[PDB]
RNA sequence: UGGUUCUAUUUUCUAGGACUGAUUAAUAGGGACGGUCGGGGGCAUCAGUAUUCAAUUGUCAGAGGUGAAAUUCUUGGAUUUAUUGAAGACUAACUACUGCGAAAGCAUUUGCCAAGGACGUUUUCAUUAAUCAAGAACGCCGACUAGGGAUCGGGUGGUGUUUUUUUAAUGACCCACUCGGCACCUUACGAGACUGGGGGGAGUAUGGUCGCAAGGCUGAAACUUAAAGGAAU
């Protein structure tokens, strides 16, 4: 499996079972990115990176607020006019969670990244 | 599968008890590659009896780069070296007594095992392109 | 010299592991004696669980060390030393003082 | 390894020159080591008592076997008993919701030959990895949380009893922790989207189609016909 899915599949399913927190291993500046904008956007609490020498592991604090996180798999290229689009099909509903993209300003979310009139391929969602 | 591995420090300094020398390392090192001990013995050696914990953190650098520059260098990586000479083993068992069929099938399991990194090695080009195992 | 089959199917029990060794051994009269012998893992008191099986190398270790020790307990009689030996069952009392270190 | 020449006391010490230059170290993977572990395999060896057969006695009329019998053996002595030999198998009880093996499978001892797994590791390499069409060898679900008791293999610690001593090392049990197994008893939470086939179960009816089936004493029909048999008596 990939190393974001794994990490994301951990985070979804410990909360789903009810816990207060979950421990996820390896860590990567990806995975770092994706819980920052997710705890930007209110679905997690804190995360701590407890460096080791060899990856890295983050221990998620999560109270109640996420009911699935995700990856797409092929990173596909979306665009400032299709970010409505894809946010279309793949969310929930119209304005229910947001789907996350690699930018070139970084890792972000679809509404900020056409605030800020960028595209990228895609990584990921969370509603 | 099982989790039975070693477990490296945080640290990566010397332990403060050990008063040795970061050459004398190396030259009690490089005395036991040619006194003819494979790199792997060269480290229980050397942690067990003159306590140096890893000389990766203790010397420079790792123990294989150490004899490759002072001259010591392996004609064969140690993995591939072990399993080509258990596998010549099992080879001679087998030309021996022709009726165990266990000892054929765990030949079969370790010049699988032998490809797999020779292969890897032959991508790399630590050893060189056209090489068999006989 | 021969047990009844009574006794050793009165000494079996499960939950435990019979070693049973033999030596074919010469006397100091030139008879030869196939002898054999057969001992029952026992359990210590205050052990709590209910198994006591011994660990085979156990086994390998105890039954070297009876045949080792009836071998010098033959060798070093004759026929009339042995059976005199044999009656009063302390070649058993030899094996068990040599064994329970084990 | 070779060669040139510079300083002060017959031999002391000296200076120079020609044959390397990125990270970890995955509760990923491999390899080494260590004490081990197992009814994993191969070869050799050893034993056991049954069974079958044979030899020798002892004694005499039956022995198997069956629901009863029978085929069979037997006064040229069966069956039973005792001593001994030979053969081919097999490894009883111990034997387990235990162990090992990729599966089929594997149970006597001892030795040799290689192998394997788990554990221990402040050893080594550094991505070498996972899945399977083809081919080769042998022959209530999952991506999922916690537990609980018991057991097998290893390790650490405790500090009592069995052990015991100046010959080597080495146990057994109790307890806690921990890793890995074969199972068992529960919990919480998830979309989990050796080839060929008619159409439900239980019945019911049938002016259709294909079959099979009745009569009526036999002999006995062209013959009112014998003997004998049947039936009822």
């Amino acid at each position: 499996s990939s190393v974001l899915a794994d990490a994301l599949n951990a985070i979804n399913n410990a909360e789903k079972t009810g816990k207060r927190q979950v421990l996820l291993r390896p860590s990567s500046k990806v995975i770092i990115k994706f819980l920052q904008v997710m705890q930007k956007h209110g679905y997690i609490g804190e995360f701590e990176y407890i460096d080791d020498h060899r990856s890295g592991k983050i221990v998620v604090q999560l109270n109640g607020r996420l009911n699935k996180c995700g990856v797409i798999s092929p990173r596909f290229n979306v665009k400032i006019g299709d970010i409505e689009k894809w946010t279309a099909n793949l969310l929930p509903a119209r304005q229910f969670g947001y789907v996350i993209l690699t930018t070139s300003a970084g890792i972000m979310d679809h509404e900020e990244a056409r605030r800020k009139h960028v595209s990228g391929k895609i990584l990921g969602f969370v509603y | 599968k099982g989790i039975s591995s070693s477990a490296i420090p945080y640290s990566r300094n010397a332990p403060a008890w050990f008063k040795l020398s970061s050459e004398s390392v190396i030259e009690q090192i490089v005395k036991y590659a040619r006194k003819g001990l494979t790199p792997s013995q060269i480290g229980v050696l050397l942690r067990d009896a003159h306590g140096v914990t890893q000389a990766r953190v203790i010397t420079g650098n790792k123990i294989m780069r150490i004899l490759k520059s002072n001259g010591l260098a392996p004609e064969i990586p140690e993995d591939l070296y072990y399993l080509i000479k258990k596998a010549v083993s099992v080879r001679k068992h087998l030309e021996r007594n022709r009726k165990d069929k266990d000892a054929k099938f765990r030949l079969i399991l370790i010049e699988s095992r032998i490809h797999r990194l020779a292969r890897y090695y032959r991508t790399v080009a630590v050893l060189p392109p056209n090489w068999k195992y006989e | 010299m021969d047990f009844t089959t009574d006794k050793l199917r009165s000494m079996v029990r499960k939950w435990q592991t019979l070693i049973e060794a033999n030596v074919t051994v010469k006397t100091s009269d030139d008879y030869v004696l196939r002898i054999f012998a057969i001992a029952f893992t026992r359990k210590q008191a205050n052990q709590v669980k209910r198994h006591s099986y011994a660990q085979s190398s156990h086994i390998r270790a105890i039954r070297k060390v009876i045949s080792e020790i009836l071998t010098k307990e033959v060798q070093g009689s004759t026929l009339a030393q042995l059976t005199s030996k044999l009656i009063p069952e302390v070649i058993n009392k030899e094996i068990e003082n040599a064994t329970k270190d084990i």
